């Protein structure tokens, strides 16, 4: 066969371990999950804005008491204004609670006031994969292939919760000071033990069953895994138009066209995850996650080593010191205004 | 051609 007996035997017991792991992981999440830090506005200076999106703001913030900074998430509640908009708010909030993952943002404290919804995370002071990909172009394999290593074990793990992700990208993946990555922004996860019906995600990166209007499951994050290591290998993703309704028509078409730098084996991971049929599609099979972790294109890759952050980065951020935004792009620096009356206060009421 | 800028994501498609 392809492994020997020494090998086979290996790669079993770190499954196994692997299995006895998630037991436990899953035991210290729903104690979380069922029982639930709180703060206030004025305890924070405001330092810059990181980031901006349609619900509100990204900002470095700076603790008074402790002078520790943070990346505090304002989310305007008169912005929250469709359903699937709130209950996602609430999603994002009470999973960030009770998870615990090395390549997982860690949630600090959560309050809202009259008008505005706040989480405090830890400040990942790396930047954006985003950008660090824009500006080199395309990362090589192997580099592609520890962040995306990375990537598959935070599925592993939330996947094995019943938590399904559903906004990767290179966006919401930040670089750390060890040039590991962070995954943030949690408000398209959703605790789901089968199927569900939101239309939700980033263009690019739907699965072809959530474009058709189809229930459906956990699959959709391998499929966005494909798109984002294509994305990584490339510097483009695979399904690439100027509009929506144009990235939509490529993705339920079945056809990917791959550079001709692409190794082999990258080019059948792919396949197999770019996968429209789902009987088919790596990570949805009766091998579930090994499909991916043994694949000829990971076979270099040591995943307990990754889990321990031993392996060495692509890359180290610069970091000048505390509070440093370098590697951030800036924004329009816009006013936050809490009104004296209290805004939609009902919707509201379990954040 | 497509988009290389920071894509929105979409709560409601
Ligand atoms: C620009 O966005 C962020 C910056 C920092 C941190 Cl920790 C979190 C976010 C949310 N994606
Ligand atoms: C486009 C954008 C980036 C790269 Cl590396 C190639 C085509």
């Amino acid at each position: 066969g392809h492994m020997g007996n020494a090998a086979a035997a290996k790669k079993g017991s770190e499954q196994e371990s692997v299995k006895e792991f998630l037991a436990k992981a899953k035991e210290e999440f729903l104690k979380k999950w069922e029982s639930p830090n709180t703060a206030q506005l004025d305890h924070f200076d405001r330092i810059k804005t990181l980031g901006t999106g349609s619900f509100g703001r990204v900002m470095l913030v700076k603790h008074k008491e402790t002078g520790n900074h943070y990346a505090m998430k304002i989310l305007d509640k008169q912005k929250v204004v469709k359903l699937k908009q709130i209950e996602h708010t609430l999603n994002e909030k009470r999973i960030l609670q009770a998870v615990n993952f090395p390549f997982l943002v860690k949630l600090e404290f959560s309050f809202k006031d009259n008008s505005n919804l706040y989480m405090v995370m830890e400040y990942v002071p790396g930047g954006e994969m985003f950008s660090h990909l824009r500006r080199i172009g395309r990362f090589s394999e192997p580099h592609a292939r520890f962040y995306a290593a990375q990537i598959v074990l935070t599925f592993e793990y939330l996947h094995s919760l019943d938590l399904i992700y559903r906004d990767l990208k290179p966006e919401n993946l930040l670089i750390d000071q060890q040039g590991y990555i962070q995954v943030t922004d949690f408000g398209f996860a959703k605790r789901v033990k089968g199927r569900t019906w939101t239309l939700c995600g980033t263009p690019e990166y739907l699965a072809p069953e959530i474009i058709l209007s189809k229930g459906y499951n956990k699959a959709v994050d391998w499929w966005a895994l494909g798109v984002l290591i294509y994305e990584m290998a490339a510097g483009y993703p695979p399904f690439f138009a100027d509009q929506p309704i144009q990235i939509y028509e490529k993705i339920v078409s079945g056809k990917v066209r791959f550079p001709s730098h692409f190794s082999s084996d990258l080019k059948d991971l792919l396949r197999n995850l770019l996968q429209v049929d789902l009987t088919k599609r790596f990570g949805n099979l009766k091998n579930g996650v090994n499909d991916i972790k043994n694949h000829k294109w990971f076979a270099t890759t040591d995943w307990i080593a990754i889990y321990q952050r031993k392996v060495e980065a692509p890359f180290i951020p610069k970091f000048k010191g505390p509070g440093d935004t370098s590697n951030f792009d800036d924004y329009e620096e816009e006013e936050i205004r809490v009104s004296i009356n209290e805004k939609c206060g009902k919707e509201f009421t379990e954040f | 051609a497509g988009r290389t800028g920071r894509r929105q994501a979409i709560h409601d498609i």
